[PDB]
């Protein structure tokens, strides 16, 4: 945010120059520690409006390409089976907090269950998150060995 | 109909068939209608011992793009 400085005297006026010809300018709030050193009092605040360009815009979006030799770069095919087998482990592990969650779930009332999961593993979204991001990977995984194995031969 | 289901069955089955016997297990009268309809069939007959001899989707790619899409589409 620019600032300029208060002209002198024209608190006297008390018009500091600012003549509210448009909403543009209105719209913009007074931080709340800015006014403790004084923002109307001796520094009218200013506008700010980054403008940009359809090529440097089009290009910076080049800091996130990946390079072209990555994509169909299969990783070792040992450890595509060591997570999963720790993701299988990981799933029975949740799968039987997620039964004794719903067994303990029976006798507990709505006061404590809008906080009971607030310290502890929720046995439930990490069953969730284990589950959708086992599937993504093990997706890509299959997809990157199919097209290499059919477009690369 | 019956020759012709029997020539099927015999196809896949026997391995170097003798054709004597062969006259006798298609129901044949006379060797000689017998090796005709073998060369219907295209069997050789060298020295009487018949040899036979003898789109769903694209697997992997369509299927794993399939289950990208449905889990992507419904979000």
């Amino acid at each position: 945010d620019a600032f300029r400085l208060i002209d002198t005297g024209a608190l006297i006026n008390n018009l500091e120059p600012r003549q509210t010809t448009s909403n543009t300018g209105l719209l913009n709030k007074a931080n709340i520690q800015a006014l403790i050193h004084g923002l109307n009092r001796h520094y009218y605040s200013l506008n700010i409006d980054y403008h940009k360009t359809a090529k440097e815009t089009k290009m910076l979006m080049n800091l996130h390409k990946e390079q072209w030799q990555s994509g169909l770069k299969m990783y070792d095919y040992e450890e595509k089976e060591e997570s999963n087998l720790a993701a299988t482990k990981s799933m029975v592990k949740i799968a039987e907090q997620y039964s004794k969650r719903i067994e303990e779930e029976k006798e507990l009332t709505e006061e404590e269950l809008k906080t009971r999961y607030v310290g502890r593993q929720d046995p439930k979204k990490h069953l969730s998150e284990t589950a959708d991001e086992t599937l993504e990977n093990n997706i890509v995984s299959v997809l990157t060995a199919g097209v290499n194995s059919v477009a690369i031969k | 109909a019956i020759r012709d289901e029997i020539a099927k069955n015999t196809e896949l089955s026997y391995d170097f068939l003798p054709l004597s016997n062969i006259k006798a297990l298609l129901f044949f009268n006379n060797e000689k209608e017998t090796e005709k309809f073998a060369l219907e069939r295209n069997w050789p007959i060298v020295n009487s011992k018949v040899y036979f001899n003898n789109d769903q989707k694209t697997n992997i790619i369509e299927k794993a793009m399939d289950y990208a899409i449905s889990i992507e589409n419904i979000v």
